C-alpha cells in the first residue's frame, strides 16, 4: 500500500513561481532519501534534487539558486518550489524515495505531474 | 543639466561671506555643514558644479532625492556634504521665441550614480528591437529640451 | 564525473527473441553503483534491476543484468509485446546520471 | 584496483589542535641554531632571552 | 502589434489587497515609463502612480502609502499592489507607456480593468 | 501646481460643423507639457494631440491643436458621429493632471 500522490502541476508564466507537492503513503518522508526528478517532453530523465533523511540537501546545476526542496513530517509531504521557471523547465516532474546509489536507489515512483512554462 | 559643467577649486582662500551676499538666491541649503563655518574649515578641493533646469526641477537637487534630473541627469549622494544654492534666470535664459539650448537627459536605462555626467546622444532603445542609430517608434533621443520664455 | 552511453538507440526485435541493451561508461564503473529502470509510455519509471545484475522485486525472471567495468548488460530474454517501453541506466558517481534511454520496438 | 579514482580508495588522517585553557603539552620541532661563543649575540635558551 | 492586457481586476471587500497585472507585447517594461491611471465610474481620469526605467517610482498623494508598483522583466509585465482599498479605490484601472510629459505622453493604452470595493 | 479646466461641460453640434473646445491654465503654461486624448464609451483613453499641436499618429487631419500660455483649443473641424466621446486636456508640472474632461454630443 506504498504510494506517492503528486499534485502541483498546471501551467506558470516564464519567470513565475511554483510548488510540487508529494503525499507519501507507507513511508517516513523525513526518514528517507526524497529526490525530484524531470524528464522534459520527449527527452530522457534528468534528476533535479534530493533532500536527505537528515535535512541536508542537494540540486542539479541546472537548478541550483532557483529549487529548493523540503518535507512537512506532519502533512508526510515532500515539496519541491520552483522558481524564475523558463521554457527548458516544462517537464513531467516525479518525487521518488532514495538517490539511485547502492541500497539507496529510486524506489517507488509517483505517477508525475506535468508543469508548463508559457505565456 | 545633463551636460552639467564642474570647476575643481584648489590651493586658494575660498571667501564665501563675501560669496553668500553678491546676489539673491532663490533656493540656499547646505546639507552636512553650515553656510557660516566654511569660514573655518580647510579642505583637500572643492568642486562647483554649475547647471540649468526647470523651477519645479530645484527641489530634486538635494541628498536622497529621485527624479528625471536626480537619476539622469545629476545625482547626488545620501550623505552630500556641501551646498546648493539656485536662483531664476528668467532674464537671462529665456527667449521670446524659446530657448531651447538648454536640455535635459529624459529615458535612460539606469540611474545616474552620484556626480557622474552622461552626455550620450544615443539613441534609446524602448522596445525589443535594435534602434541602430535610428530614431522611431521605441527610438526615442535621450535628450529634451526646455524652450525656456 | 562518468559520463553512460545507452545503445543502441532503438531496437526492434519480434517477439520471443533475446532483446540486448548496452550501457558503455568512459571510467570503469563499480557493478554495485549501476541500476536499470523500465519506463512504459504514459507511466512512471520503474526500478528493474539494481547492483547491475539484482532482479527487482516484482520483476520477470526474463530480465537479467551483468557486466562491470565499462560496459553493463540489460537482457531480455523471450521478449513479449508488453516490453515495449524505454530502458535507462543509471549510475551515481557524485550525483544521478541517468542514461540517454533505449527504446524497445517490437516487430 | 581497476575502479576509477573517485571510486578507489583513499586514507585520510586529519590532524585537530585542542588548545584549552591549561597546560600545552604538544610542541612542534623547536627551531635550535648552532651555539656560538665568544661573542656577543642574542642567545635565547627555553624562552628566555 | 504593441498592446497591454490588462488582468487582476475584480471584486474586493473594503480595507483588501489586490493585484493589477499588465502584460505588455511590442515595448519592454523595463526600459519605459510605465503609469497606472484610475478613472472613477463616471468621472473623469485620475493619474495613480508611474515607474521610470530605472526602477525609481512616484504615486498620487491619495494612493501614496497604500499602492506599489512594480514591474517583472522576465514577464515583461507590469504590476500594481493595491492595499486597504476604500469605496473611493471603485474605478478602471489603466496601464499606459509614458508620463504625460513633453516627450513623454501616455501611448499606448491598455483596455483597463474594473476593480470594485465592496462588501 | 497649475490647475486645468474644461469647457464647455457638454456640446452638441451637427455633424459637419465645427468644434471648439477650451483648456484654461490660472498660470502661463508652456505648449509643448500639454496633451489632449480622446475616450470614446467603453473604450480607453486615445491620445490625439501632443505638444498642443501635434497629430498623434494615426489620428484623422480634422482634428487639431493650437493655443498657449492660459488658453489651449482642440478643434474638430467636419464634425462626424463617430467623434462622440470625452476629451479631456493633460498637462505635467510636478505630476501628470488630467482636466474635467467635455463631453461632445451630435444632434
Amino acid at each position: 500500500e506504498v504510494q506517492l500522490v503528486e499534485s502541483g502541476g498546471g501551467l506558470i508564466q516564464p519567470g513565475g513561481s511554483l510548488r510540487l507537492s508529494c503525499a507519501a503513503s507507507g513511508l517516513t518522508v523525513s526518514s528517507n532519501y526524497m529526490s525530484w526528478v524531470r524528464q522534459a517532453p520527449g527527452k530522457g530523465l534528468e534528476w533535479v534534487s534530493v533532500i536527505y533523511s537528515g535535512g541536508s540537501t542537494f540540486y542539479a546545476d541546472s537548478v541550483k539558486g532557483r529549487f529548493t526542496i523540503s518535507r512537512d513530517n506532519s502533512k508526510n509531504t515532500l515539496y519541491l518550489q520552483m522558481n524564475s521557471l523558463g521554457a527548458e523547465d516544462t517537464a513531467v516532474y516525479y518525487c521518488a524515495r532514495g538517490e539511485g546509489s547502492p541500497g539507496n536507489w529510486f524506489d517507488p515512483w509517483g505517477q508525475g505531474t506535468l508543469v508548463t512554462v508559457s505565456s | 543639466v545633463y551636460a552639467w559643467n564642474r570647476k575643481r577649486i584648489s590651493n586658494c582662500v575660498a571667501d564665501y561671506s563675501v560669496l553668500y551676499n553678491s546676489a539673491s538666491f532663490s533656493t540656499f541649503k547646505c546639507y552636512g555643514v553650515s553656510p557660516t563655518k566654511l569660514n573655518d574649515l580647510c579642505f583637500t578641493n572643492v568642486y562647483a558644479d554649475s547647471f540649468v533646469i526647470r523651477g519645479d526641477e530645484v527641489r530634486q537637487i538635494a541628498p536622497g532625492q529621485t527624479g528625471n534630473i536626480a537619476d539622469y541627469n545629476y545625482k547626488l549622494p545620501d550623505d552630500f556634504t556641501g551646498c546648493v544654492i539656485a536662483w531664476n534666470s528668467n532674464n537671462l535664459d529665456s527667449k521670446v521665441g524659446g530657448n531651447y539650448n538648454y536640455l535635459y537627459r529624459l529615458f535612460r536605462k539606469s540611474n545616474l550614480k552620484p556626480f557622474e555626467r552622461d552626455i550620450s546622444t544615443e539613441i534609446y532603445q524602448a522596445g525589443s528591437t535594435p534602434c541602430n542609430g535610428v530614431k522611431g517608434f521605441n527610438c526615442y533621443f535621450p535628450l529634451q529640451s526646455y524652450g525656456f520664455q | 564525473d562518468v559520463v553512460m552511453t545507452q545503445s543502441p538507440g532503438t531496437l526492434s526485435l519480434s517477439p520471443g527473441e533475446r532483446a540486448t541493451l548496452s550501457c558503455r561508461a568512459s571510467q570503469s564503473v563499480p557493478s554495485s553503483y549501476l541500476a536499470w529502470y523500465q519506463q512504459k509510455p504514459g507511466q512512471a519509471p520503474r526500478l528493474l534491476i539494481y547492483g547491475a545484475s539484482t532482479r527487482a522485486t516484482g520483476i520477470p525472471d526474463r530480465f537479467s543484468g551483468s557486466g562491470s567495468g565499462t560496459d553493463f548488460t540489460l537482457t531480455i530474454s523471450r521478449l513479449e509485446p508488453e516490453d515495449f517501453a524505454v530502458y535507462y541506466c543509471q549510475h551515481y558517481d557524485t550525483s544521478p546520471r541517468f542514461g540517454g534511454g533505449t527504446k524497445v520496438d517490437i516487430k | 584496483p581497476t575502479y576509477g579514482v573517485g571510486y578507489q580508495p583513499y586514507r585520510v588522517v586529519v590532524l585537530s589542535f585542542e588548545l584549552l585553557h591549561a597546560p600545552a603539552t604538544v610542541c612542534g620541532p623547536k627551531k635550535s641554531t648552532n651555539l656560538v661563543k665568544n661573542k656577543c649575540v642574542n642567545f635565547n635558551f627555553n624562552g628566555l632571552t
